[PDB]
């Protein structure tokens, strides 16, 4: 290991292990996997219906206290039949330590809002709704954040077009700003830049 | 608790796509063929979805 | 800074400090626009031998 | 004190080449220091230093009359200075072209033009490729 | 070496100049159509050709790291002259 | 099986009636919004447009899908009612500026390379 | 041949920098 | 009770009024939503690198930083030490050209109008260290994913250390103005009272942390480059009110000071990236002259270099408050998913609960003191 | 370690509480304010008379693009399209084709400039210093179409400003 | 002969008077604002020109777009644009308000404010540095200089 | 057929319509809405301005990039007017004033100036001109206007044989001076109007240029309804809540609107007719602080 390689914390890594491990101990009912990354980082994945326990629990519980919640974002995979992933992450002062924790769902089933447990997560859980379509239940007021007033569709999934659908323009006969069917004087050029000759044995697939 | 309803799923009404880019779109799913010019075979390894071509033309400033 | 004694008095008794000591405006006192060449050594992976990339 | 002040503001007036040469560059320029003279230009700009000013105000230029095509009196604008003086002028380098000249090559401009924009010398852009797609042309001769 | 077209536009280092059909031409009446006067074919066609003495020749475009890469260039073909490939210069063995 | 969790309603029948009152809300507000936003539609107009944009979606067979569009539908009512749009924001529902594109054969034909 | 010239603090260090906060009394009570 | 709505950075404020008081207030924002995150997703890690100058425009290299340094964990290199003590530098002078905007700006939207000029000379100067190091005065775009672009020039840290040896008094200045005036006092003291708990619940960070007495910062608890090899102190708040955060930021100011003096004494030689051409490209010469080096260059300047996949938070203590990125790399050299969490979204999220029972010029106040940029808060 | 930024305790004797009184009744931090005003009334200003005086710059300064040229005159662009490929806002247009004497040369360089960022990755990534972003920055325009640079606008830039782009280069080469 | 003397140096007049008094207002959009603030900064100092800092919209004469125009910003900016009295001149600053910049091939920005109102001033960057800035203001004032009003409407 | 004047796109702003126009007098009240429906399809448009380029900052939104170029000629001038229409394939005249001027009266301004714009328009190659003149234009006209009107129509008709003319009544609109006219007034029941719609004549236009057997025709473009002037006026009124230029205004204004029942109308172009009371209330809006008159037919 050279000055080129970030070096590896095993304390650290031992410790997320241990308390992982004590999670899924602890909530056998929604806990589904527990994993630690090379670089020390925890992420727990649970079923969609334990968000307001586990969450609560890391809250609340003398050992975690996980009273911060720093980021609710949610990751778009259309190959999965839960397209959408929720994300929550946790941290906790009084330990100095970060958390993550991982939930599924699609289109048309519905995520419980841990604004009851979080406050941050209000604007948060909007934002997903603006940006993905994820629809979160029991929220104080779940509208659009982000998109201009009337937007159709829901842009940061991974089949919406960069461009969108329309595009803003004014209009002397009418008076007013309208909007009319998009029309690119340059087309957005595509570049395929994957190349072949895999880069990492590691992450090898099976060839099935 | 469970609707158990029976019904092929659609949330076309739901997507927000115009109307026309729907029933009028056809996509292609397929697995790239590999790229002649190399012998490495690591990009058909998926499966990619595309839609048809459709017209471009020449912008008549800049061109 | 040019400015007369009687100023800088005025100033300096205004402010309750010295200004002279610490001016805002630059002066001479600042690095010249035209510098010789530099070197900029090598990184530690230079080497000739020992240096297979495998390990590194 | 007060009379030095006033003696330096009289040696400044007399510094412009008089009354005339005052009122010129106090109505041209807004500002009426003196500082010794860097260099001439071929526009007829002239380049003035002062190393006692702070920073910024230690080097100007005096704007030409008549630049290429136009009357320059009240009309000036930074776009008028040659890349060599505006290398110097922006405080880019120490050394003036007088005492180091830039390289000299037989594509570079022999004559430094200003901002065109607004003037039948402004640039239009257009396509540079050539035609694609050559159309069939019918014969001229009748086919029965 | 600028040309001129026949319907009197200039010709650009591209070969480019609208016929006497093509509408866009009015986009240049009462303005004026940039082209450049210097045309690197013709410059680079004057410039002469080296002679070194031998059979593999060097070229980094002058300069040193201010240039282009350094490649080399065979010049056992005596019918014609090496030609660097970023540069355009020319290089020739001393036949005779 | 086939068995999912619900969002409002359990069958078809309470999605019909969470339609109809959606239907009644905006058939209350339309006049009041044409005065408001200083329109210039008539009521009959802005209706018509409203039972337009409800018969859009009259194919759904999805309760979850019909619920989740009444859910959307109550954003934008809400929307309007706040005044939190512009002018120019409810009239994207007419696309007045935009030219009439034809249907038949021919005249796609005629026009361009779209099908 | 050359030896390795980069920006580099002078031999000694710089000066010290003051950074507290240096709000005087006039005086008068 | 009538609602009125305060429209067109830019921001769409609606609130109800009882009176003088606001009963509630609702921020809408939107109004510089660029869509910068699905932007992302179309370019490569270097591509993508300029955006996070956009992001915070204020905190630049701050934000170049933060993708950095979640692009070095992913990708399982560290930078050289010169690399990481000439970022905790240009981070330093990051948060003192940050504070003197909040500090400017918000005194301006309250009236005062002249330390904004006599701070923004400074600012200027600042910018200037900018422009030489880097070639822009703003979007410089100098951290990278491997270290740093460019090495300093030769001339640059007598000038840094020349302007930072006169910047106290710039400071005391500024304390005259507004410390202990008493219209000052009485804009902010006990306004925007927010307690620790409803501070940590809602998902403050910074100063909205510190200035309700919580003891939290990244650069100590959790510090990522040289943090912990440079000594300061973390000014704490006992009210909670917007006076108490005013305080704080000069505080900042003056141990920014500190560090920077620190960082110019214990600037380190060597190199300035990843000695490691498959992540960092090669020098000029040496792609000019060597073919390793040639087709190096080529391909991390066509396609760019492939990151293994997996998914990272990494979080820094930028002026703000915690600036983090959320990385989903899926083995390519485009990134799958980059979600950008900024504090401003949380504070202006914050403000309907801070601005309870105030009066309608508070309301300002309070988003002064929040020091709300929404070029972070729309991404 | 961590300060305290306001818990200091007023005293409370006869002597503070008086002195708070004669603050509170005769205005003496406002006359302070007022004699810090002053005092910054009576220093010179840092205004600079544009344009007469310029704002400092440096080597490594990027602002008006430009195509450059070798010391023979012939352009130094080889169509290799790596400016086009990193070019993060997709502000470069590239077409090339062999030329009457074989050379690889563009018959199509456009840059958008009011699609640029002005980052300097171009000029970064060409490697035959063809494309360069120069030090002009007063190129304001009274149209948009004239912000949007072809082959020729760009190789009379590159003529225009060769002598002070070569010098720059000169100076900071040694850095790249 | 006497008429279009007079009438030439009335318009050469009322142009002097406008030029040498341009109140701005600036939408403070995005990062480009920051350097119109650096153009108001002691060592720029736009005053000088008479140039004042942040005109009220109700008495302004010149508009500076400094920054990204969205889909939801267009109508705001539009309907202030409709506000403006008199002689308005609008001046796009930065590649953002030009073309739409690093953000064109985005659903929810504007490619350009030229598609909500008419620019008589372009300033490229990104930012412009405040020295650019400056100069496209002076460029403004000098196509200013150049218009004449007056003598259009004596030849009319 | 000049491929580069084949329509391309979808006919949005950055399409192709293959249409390149030179609208004379597109500062005007027409033309503003003509320049608008020629650039929204992406027709390249040549403005011929002689105002200053202030007047016509207006119309630079109206097109895509390049799509619209000014150019300054004089009325007075050929080779300014040839220099404008050389490479136009459509060459559309709107030129008008309403009044005197010591520099142009009605004559050059109806007779001479469309007379040299046919003319060179005819000797520059140019497919397809339309000329626009008064619906009540007749030789026997009282006033000069409208006889200045026709002895124009007849010399551009003689110039240029394809010309198509297009003979509009009392068209309406936003700035129009016909509504605005009447209610800056704060005489009748013998007088007939029959008012146009401005986006009606635009679109008539329009399709015109479209249109392929509209060479050599002549149009009047007239409304769907005659209004007796005194109701049209208390109409107006109304709308506006309000209780109820020399010389030619009011003579032409006192003139009733004639009828051609045997040219074709807006009905052949494929456009119906916008009644005036829909759009009375978008005009009138504007002069405040219902029972529509009754029409003849
Ligand atoms: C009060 C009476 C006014 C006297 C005065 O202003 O003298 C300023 C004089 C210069 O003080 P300073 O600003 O510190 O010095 C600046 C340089 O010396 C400035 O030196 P310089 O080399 O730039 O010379 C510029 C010169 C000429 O500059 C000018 O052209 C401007 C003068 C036009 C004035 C109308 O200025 C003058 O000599 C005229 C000064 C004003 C008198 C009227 O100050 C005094 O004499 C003390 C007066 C105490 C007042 C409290
Ligand atoms: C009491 C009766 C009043 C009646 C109405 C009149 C209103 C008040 C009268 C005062 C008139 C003031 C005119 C003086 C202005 C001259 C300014 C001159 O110095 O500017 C220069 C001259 O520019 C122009 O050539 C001069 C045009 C000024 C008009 C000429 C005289 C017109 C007066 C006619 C008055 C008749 C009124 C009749 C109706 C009652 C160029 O400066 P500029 O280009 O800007 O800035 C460039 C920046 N630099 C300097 C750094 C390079
Ligand atoms: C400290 C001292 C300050 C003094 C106080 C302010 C005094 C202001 C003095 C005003 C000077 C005279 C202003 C004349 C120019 C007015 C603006 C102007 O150029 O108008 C031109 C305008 C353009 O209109 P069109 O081209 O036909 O249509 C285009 C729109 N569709 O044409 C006109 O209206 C010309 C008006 C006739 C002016 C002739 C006489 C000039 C006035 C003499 C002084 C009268 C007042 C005393
Ligand atoms: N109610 C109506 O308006 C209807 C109009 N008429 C006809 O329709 C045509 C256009 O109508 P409209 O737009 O309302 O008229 P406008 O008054 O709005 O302007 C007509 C255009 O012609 C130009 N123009 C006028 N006179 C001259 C001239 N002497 N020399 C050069 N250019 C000149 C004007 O430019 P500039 O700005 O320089 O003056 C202006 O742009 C006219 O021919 C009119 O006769 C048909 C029936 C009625
Ligand atoms: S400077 Fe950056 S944005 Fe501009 S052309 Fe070069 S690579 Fe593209
Ligand atoms: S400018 Fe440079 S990088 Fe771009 S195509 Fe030419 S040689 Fe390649
Ligand atoms: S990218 Fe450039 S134009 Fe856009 S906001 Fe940033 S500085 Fe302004
Ligand atoms: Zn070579």
């Amino acid at each position: 290991t050279r000055p080129t390689i970030r070096p590896r914390n095993d304390v650290v890594h031992k410790q997320l292990s241990a308390f992982g491990q004590y999670v899924a101990e602890i909530l056998p009912k929604y806990v589904q996997q527990v994993q630690v990354s090379c670089f020390n980082e925890l992420e727990i994945f649970i079923h969609p219906d334990g968000v307001i326990p586990v969450l609560t629990f890391l809250r609340d519980h003398t050992n975690a206290q996980f009273k911060s919640l720093a980021d609710l974002t949610a990751v778009d995979v259309p190959t999965r039949q839960n397209r959408f992933e929720i994300v929550y992450n946790l941290l906790s002062l009084r330990f100095n330590s970060r958390i993550r924790v991982k939930t599924y769902t699609d289109e048309l089933t519905p995520i419980e809002s841990s604004v009851t447990v979080y406050k941050a997560a209000n604007w948060y859980e909007r934002e997903i709704w603006d940006m993905f379509g994820v629809f979160f239940a029991n929220h104080p007021d779940l509208r659009r954040i982000l998109t201009d007033y009337g937007f159709e569709g829901h842009p940061f999934r991974k089949d919406f077009p960069l461009s969108g659908y329309v595009e803003l323009r004014y209009d002397d006969e009418v008076k007013r700003v309208v909007a009319e069917p998009v029309e690119l004087a340059q087309e957005f050029r595509k570049f395929d830049l994957n190349s072949p000759w895999e880069a990492f044995p590691a992450y090898r697939q099976p060839p099935e | 608790q469970l609707i158990a309803v029976d019904e092929k799923l659609d949330i076309t009404t739901l997507t927000g796509v115009p109307e026309e880019h729907i029933k009028t779109r056809k996509v292609r799913i397929f697995v790239p063929a590999r790229n002649n010019m190399q012998s490495g075979v690591n990009n058909t390894k998926k499966w990619k979805m595309e839609f048809d071509t459709r017209e471009r033309w020449e912008n008549p400033l800049m061109g | 800074a040019s400015a007369t004694r009687v100023i800088q008095l005025l100033r300096n008794w205004a402010s309750g400090r010295d200004l002279q000591a610490k001016l805002q405006l630059r002066y001479q006192e600042i690095s010249k626009r035209t510098q010789p060449p530099p070197k900029l050594p090598v990184g530690p992976s230079h080497k000739l031998s020992n240096n297979y990339y495998c390990t590194r | 004190e007060l009379v030095q002040v006033l003696r330096r503001g009289l040696q400044q007036v007399s510094g412009h080449g008089g009354l005339r040469g005052y009122l010129r560059v106090l109505f041209r320029a807004n500002d009426v220091r003196v500082g010794t003279l860097v260099g001439e230009d071929k526009y007829g700009n002239k380049y003035y230093e002062d190393n006692k000013q702070f920073f910024g105000r230690h080097r100007w230029v005096i704007y030409t009359t008549e630049m290429n095509g136009r009357d320059t009196f009240w009309d000036v604008d930074g776009s008028m200075v040659p890349p060599e003086w505006h290398r110097w002028l922006h405080c880019m380098t120490d050394d003036p072209p007088t005492t180091k000249p830039p390289t000299a090559r037989k594509y570079i401009w022999t004559n430094h033009k200003f901002n065109v924009s607004g003037t039948p010398q402004q640039y239009v852009p257009y396509s540079t490729t050539r035609k694609k797609i050559q159309e069939w042309v019918p014969p001229s001769t009748p086919y029965k | 070496g600028v040309r001129t077209s026949p319907t009197g536009e200039k010709v650009t280092h591209t070969g480019q100049a609208y016929d006497d059909g093509d509408y866009r031409r009015v986009r240049f009446s009462d303005r004026q159509k940039e082209v450049n006067e210097n045309f690197a074919i013709d410059l680079i066609a004057e410039q002469p050709v080296s002679e070194v003495g031998s059979r593999v020749i060097s070229c980094d475009g002058g300069g040193g790291a201010l240039g282009h890469p350094r490649v080399y260039i065979n010049l056992d073909k005596e019918t014609k002259t090496g030609t660097c490939g970023y540069c355009g210069l020319q290089f020739r063995q001393p036949h005779h | 099986g086939t068995s999912v969790k619900p969002i409002f309603s359990r069958d078809m029948n309470e999605a019909k009636r969470r339609v109809r009152e959606l239907y009644r809300a905006w058939y209350r507000e339309v006049p009041n919004t044409v005065h408001l936003f200083q329109l210039d539609i008539s009521v009959k107009q802005g209706r018509d447009k409203v039972r337009e944009m409800f018969m859009k979606n009259a194919h759904v067979t999805d309760p979850r899908v019909v619920d989740l569009l009444v859910i959307k539908g109550k954003m934008e009512l809400e929307e309007t009612i706040n005044v939190w749009k512009q002018r120019t924001h409810i009239m994207r529902f007419f696309h007045e500026t935009e030219a009439p594109r034809p249907t038949d054969f021919l005249s796609k034909f005629y026009v361009g390379h779209d099908p | 041949a050359s030896k390795v010239k980069q920006d580099m603090p002078p031999p000694g260090g710089y000066g010290p920098i003051d950074y507290k906060r240096n709000l005087p009394r006039r005086g008068l009570s | 009770n009538l609602t009125l709505n305060f429209g067109p950075g830019v921001l769409r404020l609606v609130m109800e009024l009882s009176g003088e008081m606001v009963r509630k207030c609702d921020p809408h924002i939107g109004l510089l939503h660029r869509g910068t995150e699905k932007l992302i997703e179309y370019k490569t890690y270097l591509q993508a690198l300029p955006y996070f100058d956009r992001l915070d425009y204020v905190s630049m290299m701050c934000n170049e930083q933060a993708y950095s340094l979640a692009v070095e964990k992913l990708l399982n290199i560290q930078p050289p030490p010169r690399a990481q003590w000439i970022r905790v530098l240009f981070g330093e002078i990051t948060r003192l050209l940050n504070h003197i905007m909040a500090v400017t700006t918000h005194a301006l939207d309250i009236g005062a109008m002249t330390p904004f000029f006599w701070m923004f000379e400074e600012r200027e100067k600042m910018f200037e260290f900018y422009e030489r190091v880097s070639g822009a005065r703003m979007h410089a775009a100098y951290i990278r994913p491997g270290g740093v672009h460019q090495d300093l020039p030769l001339g640059l840290l007598d000038d840094i250390y020349e302007f930072s040896k006169n910047f106290s008094f710039r400071i005391d200045e500024l304390e005259e103005m507004l410390t202990n005036n008493r219209i000052w006092r009485n804009r902010t003291v006990d306004i925007g009272v927010v307690t620790a708990e409803d501070a940590l619940n809602y998902g403050f960070s910074g100063v909205m942390l510190r200035g309700s007495g919580i003891q939290w910062d990244l650069r100590k608890t959790q510090p990522y480059d040289v943090y912990d090899q440079v000594e300061f102190d973390v000014p704490i708040g006992s009210r909670g009110d917007c006076y108490d955060r005013y305080l704080c930021r000069v505080e900042e100011m003056r141990q920014s000071l500190r560090i920077i003096s620190q960082c110019l004494n214990k600037m380190p030689p060597g190199e300035i990236k990843v000695d490691d051409a498959k992540v960092s490209p090669p020098k000029r010469a040496e792609m000019k002259t060597s073919m390793e080096s040639l087709i190096h260059h080529f391909k991390l300047y066509t396609e760019g270099y492939q990151v293994p996949p997996g998914a990272t938070y990494t979080a820094i203590e930028a002026p703000k408050g915690e600036f983090g990125v959320y990385l989903v790399s899926d083995g390519s050299s485009r990134p799958y998913r980059c979600k950008i969490k900024a504090p401003g979204f949380a504070h202006l999220a914050g403000l309907d609960k801070m601005s309870k029972g105030h009066m309608l010029a508070d309301v300002v106040a309070i988003i002064g003191t929040q020091d709300i940029v929404f070029g972070e808060v729309d991404r | 370690t961590y300060k305290f930024v306001n818990m200091r305790e007023p005293s409370m004797d006869m002597k503070s509480v008086t002195d708070r009184a004669a603050q509170t009744l005769l205005w003496t931090e406002l006359v302070r304010g007022l004699g810090m005003t002053l005092s910054y009334l009576f220093r010179e200003p840092a205004t600079i008379n544009y344009p007469f005086e310029k704002g400092p710059l440096s080597p490594r300064f990027r602002g008006e693009h430009a195509l450059r040229r070798y010391p023979s005159g012939e352009e130094r662009c080889i169509a290799c399209k790596l400016c086009e490929a990193v070019c993060p806002a997709q502000a470069i247009t590239i077409e090339a084709e062999p030329r009457a004497d074989g050379s690889r040369r563009t018959t199509r360089y456009d840059i958008d400039m009011t699609k640029c960022i002005y980052c300097g990755f171009c000029q970064e990534a060409c490697p035959v210093d063809a494309i360069v972003e120069g030090p002009n920055f007063e190129f304001s325009t009274e149209t948009h179409e004239e912000l949007l640079y072809n082959k020729e606008k760009l190789l009379n830039n590159g003529d225009k400003w060769e002598a002070e782009i070569a010098a720059n280069i000169q100076a900071d080469y040694l850095y790249r | 002969s006497r008429g279009e003397y007079v009438v030439a140096k009335l318009d050469d007049l009322v142009n002097w008077a406008r030029r040498s008094s341009l109140w701005p207002m600036t939408f403070g959009l995005a990062c480009c604002a920051v350097e119109m603030m650096h153009m108001a900064a002691p060592r720029y100092d736009m005053d000088r020109f008479g140039v004042v800092f942040r005109a009220s919209p109700r008495q302004s004469d010149v508009m500076i777009v400094a920054g990204t125009l969205t889909n939801k910003m267009a109508p705001a900016l539009r309907k202030v644009y409709d506000q403006m009295p008199e002689p308005r001149y609008v001046v796009s600053m930065g590649s953002c308000a030009n073309g739409g910049g690093y953000y064109h091939y985005s659903y929810s920005v504007v490619r350009g404010c030229d598609r909500i109102v008419p620019v008589d001033i372009y300033v490229p960057g990104c930012p412009p540095t405040a020295e650019a800035l400056l100069y496209g203001i002076l460029q403004l004032q000098r196509k200013i200089k150049r218009e004449k009003r007056l003598r259009i409407w004596y030849r009319r | 057929l000049h491929h580069a004047l084949i329509p391309h796109g979808k006919g949005g702003r950055s399409s192709v319509s293959g249409i390149v126009a030179t609208v004379f007098g597109a500062t005007g009240f027409l033309g503003r809405y003509v320049v608008n429906h020629l650039g929204r399809m992406g027709s390249q448009v040549i403005v011929p301005y002689r105002c200053e380029p202030y007047d016509t900052m207006h119309l630079r939104p109206m097109g895509d990039l390049g799509q619209i170029i000014f150019m300054e000629w004089n009325g007075k001038d050929k080779d300014s007017i040839r220099k404008v229409v050389e490479h136009s394939n459509v060459v559309i005249n709107l030129v008008g004033r309403e009044w005197e001027t010591k520099n142009f009266d009605f004559e050059d301004v109806f007779v001479k100036i469309p007379h040299a714009i046919a003319q060179v328009s005819k000797e520059a190659g140019v497919e397809k001109l339309i000329h626009i003149s008064h619906l009540n234009a007749d030789i026997k006209s009282p006033s000069r206007y409208l006889r200045s009107k026709a002895v124009g129509e007849k010399e551009v008709r003689a110039a240029f044989p394809e010309a198509t003319i297009i003979k509009p009544s009392d068209i309406f609109g936003r700035e129009d001076r016909f509504l605005n006219y009447f209610a800056s007034m704060r005489l009748g029941k013998e007088t007939v109007k029959q008012p146009v719609y401005i986006v009606d004549v635009s679109k008539g236009i329009i399709n015109a240029i479209k249109d392929p057997d509209a060479k050599g025709k002549t149009f009047a473009f007239v409304g769907p309804n005659r209004y007796l002037l005194f109701d049209l006026v208390q109409y107006i009124f109304a709308v506006a809540y309000r209780p109820f230029t020399t010389r030619d205004k009011v003579e032409r204004v006192h003139m009733s609107d004639m009828t051609l029942p045997h040219l074709p109308g807006l009905e052949d172009l494929g456009i119906q007719a916008t009644p005036l009371e829909l759009k009375a209330i978008e005009v009138l809006r504007r002069h405040r602080t219902v029972k529509p008159a009754k029409t003849v037919n």
